[PDB]
């Protein structure tokens, strides 16, 4: 029932120094040995430090390693922070032949501005109506913040069945974009008016509107 | 020097058995005296550690994944398989094949993560579909258009406009997951209103799981 508690957002401007801890509930820290792996986002964990003050052999000298056995907390200690230091930290324990890692820890260097999401509304095609089904596409692009509420519209009552939104993900120029899928049965395409989609980001709304035609 | 390199389909459905194998590459497996782990990572937590291997019969693995965790050594093929049972929806991690020097010590060399999906459902081709642009689909100089990547498994598809000709403006958003197992997607791309009666747009939707190449054309829609 040995668990190494490690924070799980730690953010730190470039240049500075800044401390990770690793803090063991039952067993003491200095009972064994203690590995700091970082890993970027993507792709495989790399050893970092071994032995608890040890740098392995292609890591700078910065990553530095103490241990406080009197907290039962193991601490790594980053200077001078720089870009490719973004990456998931995790610390390894060994318990009683069970390892152990870490909660993790990842290091934020501490970025485009706000920008105007626009929409686009697309109604189903002829072929889809043909294959039996409907779906209502909203896209949500070159927007920031990364943070945008959808909400469907049948002519004036909300819809909540059948959506299907995406999470925010960066573009190529600094931005984001997202999108929204309304699934819909073929009478219920022709059943309303007319079908839109409202875009709400940072307050203001953007809404466009389709109907069948 | 070495390298671990591992196998075995992405692929697993809930309630049954897995079957990864890590082989190696540049040193043996017997010599030297060093062990093999297993270690999973789920996508955006923190590693969870699964078993540890010798050359010989030595195993010994995680009290939450006890009775679970089956891993052979076959020194023949200088290679080491890790089989699971009864593999569920959590399960949904990539696994790692990494070489330990010490037993309580640094995984100094880290295999290429693998990645492993539990899903429930048969593998089915996507549904591809066209999205008409019109003059609710345009704001300002520049309009859109699209295609639309419906009810498909599994993961990943790839979508490239006039066989990768149009990249500019191309967006390619992530699945998300639907009401009813499958997934949904779709790719659109940013073009001035000029050139929608004039040029040609076909989106080319591949899904190597299921072996299926759809070419949509997308064209204005047209009122009926």
């Amino acid at each position: 029932n040995f668990m190494l508690t490690q924070p799980h957002s730690v953010s730190e401007s470039p240049g500075k120094t800044v401390t990770i801890s690793c803090t063991g509930s039952s067993g003491s820290i200095a009972s064994n040995y203690v590995q700091w792996y970082q890993q970027r986002p993507g792709s495989a964990p790399t050893t970092v430090i071994y032995e608890d003050n040890q740098r392995p052999s292609g890591v700078p000298d910065r990553f530095s390693g103490s241990i406080d056995s009197s907290s039962n907390s193991a601490s790594l200690t980053i200077s001078g922070l720089k870009t490719e230091d973004e990456a998931d930290y995790y610390c390894q324990s060994y318990d009683s032949s069970n390892v152990v890692f870490g909660g993790g820890t990842k290091l934020t260097v501490l970025g485009q501005p706000k920008a105007a999401p626009s929409v686009t509304l697309f109604p189903p095609s002829s072929e889809e109506l043909q294959a039996n089904k409907a779906t209502l596409v909203c896209l949500i692009s070159d927007f920031y913040p990364g943070a945008v509420t959808v909400a469907w519209k049948a002519d004036s009552s909300p819809v909540k069945a059948g959506v299907e939104t995406t999470t925010p993900s960066k573009q190529s120029n600094n931005k984001y974009a997202a999108s929204s899928y309304l699934s819909l049965t073929p009478e219920q395409w022709k059943s309303h008016r007319s079908y839109s989609c409202q875009v709400t980001h940072e307050g203001s709304t953007v809404e466009k509107t389709v109907a069948p035609t | 020097q070495v390298q671990l390199q591992e196998s075995g389909p992405g692929l697993v459905k809930p309630s049954e058995t897995l079957s990864l194998t890590c082989t190696v590459s540049g040193g043996s497996v017997s010599s030297g005296g060093y062990f093999w782990s297993w270690i999973r990572q789920p996508p955006g937590k923190g590693l969870e550690w699964i078993g540890c291997i010798y050359y010989s019969g030595s195993t010994n693995y995680n009290p939450s994944l006890k009775s679970r965790v089956t891993i052979s050594v076959d020194t023949s093929k200088d290679q080491f398989s890790l089989k699971l049972s009864s593999v569920t929806a959590a399960d949904t991690a990539v696994y790692y094949c990494a070489r330990q020097l010490w037993l309580r010590g640094r995984f100094d060399y880290w295999g290429q993560g693998t990645l492993v999906t539990v899903s429930s459902a048969s593998t089915k081709g996507p549904s591809v579909f066209p999205l008409a642009p019109s003059s609710k689909s345009t704001s300002g100089g520049t309009a859109a258009l699209g295609c639309l990547v419906k009810d498909y498994f599994p993961e990943p598809v790839t979508v490239s406009w006039n066989s990768g000709a149009l990249t500019s403006g191309v967006h390619t958003f992530p699945a998300v997951l639907q009401s009813s197992g499958l997934y949904s997607l779709s790719s659109v791309v940013t073009v001035p209103s000029s050139s929608l009666g004039t040029q040609t747009y076909i989106c080319n939707v591949n899904h190597k799981p299921s072996n299926t190449k759809v070419d949509k054309k997308v064209e204005p829609k047209s009122c009926d």
